């Protein structure tokens, strides 16, 4: 949660200072998003230690607010490349698949396909997720 | 905060 501790976490990012600025603003507004350092595997099988933001974002739907659980991975060349985004349902939820979420919880949005720094950033992304998940929730509670 | 999701009817 400390601005200096974060510099350490992303110390081998190409755009270290950009990445920290975005993360600081994001986690100051969306207080349930925690930065976490974990291994990420690419299609070829190579792994790199990367930061992600994990936790919930508040999404209004039919008059109530839900805390939808997500994980966003910042690649080490962030912000030139988009974050890779997942819904992370608990055992009480199930994924509703569609044009925007596959059965593994991967999220597909036009905002992600069309990413371009600096017209695109983490705040604008989260804003888009809230609107989209507010029309079509990606997780529903189980019976 | 606890994760919640809307009920399906």
């Amino acid at each position: 949660v400390s601005e200096s501790q974060l510099k350490k976490m992303v110390s081998k990012y190409k755009y270290r200072d950009l990445t920290v600025r975005e993360t600081v603003n994001v986690i100051t507004l969306y207080k349930d998003l925690k930065p976490v350092l974990d291994s990420y595997v690419f299609n070829d099988g190579s792994s790199r230690e990367l930061m992600n933001l994990t936790g919930t974002i508040p999404v209004p739907y039919r008059g109530n607010t839900y805390n939808i659980p997500i994980c966003l991975w910042l690649l080490d060349t962030y912000p030139y490349n988009p974050p890779i985004c997942f819904v992370k349902p608990t055992s009480s939820m199930t994924i509703k698949t569609g044009k925007h979420v596959d059965a593994n919880g991967k999220i597909y949005l036009p905002y992600l396909h069309e990413w371009k720094h600096p017209q695109s950033d983490l705040l604008g992304l989260i804003q888009v997720m809230i609107v989209v998940f507010g029309d079509e929730p990606p997780v529903f509670s189980r019976p | 905060i606890l994760p919640t999701a809307p009920p399906e009817y």
